[PDB]
């Protein structure tokens, strides 16, 4: 199965690393900047979230299993920095 | 036999079932008895208990 | 739901639900290992590195 | 409840 | 972009939890770009900041009359920020994946990244080919 | 005592220590990274880590 709290799923399916959890996750990050945050692949709508941090997602062994990155990045620095 | 959880994995994790005097081969088991006093491997394999 | 005195400071509650927390651990071959994880009640593991 | 092993 | 928990590193990379080396994934642009724009009072808009600080700090005091500030460039650019999107090939996934999971940024230099406000992860797991069960 | 079949003839260190092959500083944190080699014909138990 693919998880054991929901029906498994077939085929394609979607994650998601939000860096709008910023109080469900964020007594993780006390020292962590956004750049090397700490967040949520679990994002069960009725269930806690404090509990809900360590469950897993699995993926069969059926066939190998590989993600699409896709990056949406959004800076704004001067042109005047230690960068 | 290794991602799934749920029910198959009771057996395979050894929190019922089979004790560990069992599960072993059984030239294991006397390597296991004849070198208990030099080198244990008491803590290496779990014995359900149900 | 739980029952306490007041008192002035805050205090957590720890909460300690006993559960099995079970590793194996194979090596199939030399320089490899690999655990499987399994926790039951509240769900876990299964090569999660 | 507790789960440890001798063998 | 690195996630280096996550999944599977390409070839040529290894796990490293020390802050000096990580995975590369990506490569991609910084969304820092510049706009080209044109001003042909550039030169005469010297006049109009002297006109506005009297204080001459800025437009600064004759040292000598090759010692000064020199006139504007007639074609200037000028910082832009707008977000930048990217989709990239299959990397292979963990096994399974835990309930919480680093992403880190990383520049040129390997290291973390002041000024960086949004980076969304976004995957999508799919199969790739089989493998025994 | 046994005679064989627990004890090596052979050149055997029975204590090893490693530095480590990595390290960083951190304000928080110290890291160190490690090579841990288990030669053959011999089996660590990883109670004896320290």
């Amino acid at each position: 199965i693919r998880y054991s709290e929901l029906a498994p799923l077939y085929d394609t399916t979607r994650l998601y690393l939000v860096d709008n959890k910023s109080a469900d996750i964020a007594s993780l990050n006390y020292q962590n900047d956004h750049s090397n945050f700490l967040t949520t692949v679990v994002q069960n709508n009725d269930f806690t979230p404090t509990e809900a941090s360590t469950q897993t997602i699995n993926f069969d062994e059926r066939s190998r299993w590989g993600g699409q990155l896709k990056t949406i990045m959004h800076t704004n620095m001067p042109n005047v920095n230690e960068f | 036999m290794a991602t799934p959880s749920m029910l198959p994995q009771w057996a395979y994790m050894h929190i019922a079932g089979q004790d560990a005097s069992e599960y072993l081969s059984p030239g294991l088991v006397q390597f296991a008895r004849a070198t208990d006093t030099y080198f244990s491997l008491g803590n290496k394999f779990r014995n359900p208990t149900v | 739901n739980f029952e306490v005195d007041p008192m002035d400071e805050s205090t957590l509650l720890y909460v300690v639900f006993e559960v099995f927390d079970v590793v194996r651990v194979h090596q199939p071959h030399r320089g490899v290992i690999e655990a499987v994880y399994l926790r039951t009640p509240f769900s876990a593991g299964n090569a999660t590195t | 409840d507790i789960n440890f092993s001798s063998l | 972009w690195s996630l280096p928990d996550m999944m599977q590193d390409p070839v040529t990379f290894r796990s490293t939890r020390q802050v000096s080396n990580y995975p590369v994934v990506g490569a991609e642009l910084l969304p820092v770009y510049s706009k080209s724009f044109f001003n042909e009072q550039a030169v005469y808009s010297q006049q109009l900041r002297a006109f506005t600080s009297l204080t001459h700090v800025f437009n600064r005091f004759p040292e000598n009359q090759i010692l000064v500030r020199p006139p504007a460039p007639t074609i200037t650019t000028v910082s832009e920020n707008v977000p930048a999107l990217t989709d990239h090939g299959t990397l292979p996934l963990r096994s399974s994946i835990r309930g919480v999971q680093r992403v880190t940024v990383t520049d040129a230099r390997r290291r973390t990244c002041p000024y960086v406000y949004k980076a969304l992860g976004i995957v999508a797991p799919r199969v790739l080919s089989s493998r025994t069960f | 005592a046994p005679t064989h079949d627990v004890t090596t003839d052979r050149s055997q260190r029975l204590t090893l220590r490693f530095v480590p092959v990595d390290r960083e500083d951190n304000t928080y944190s110290y890291k160190v990274r490690y090579t841990l080699a288990v030669g053959d014909n011999r089996v660590l138990d990883m109670a004896s880590t320290y």
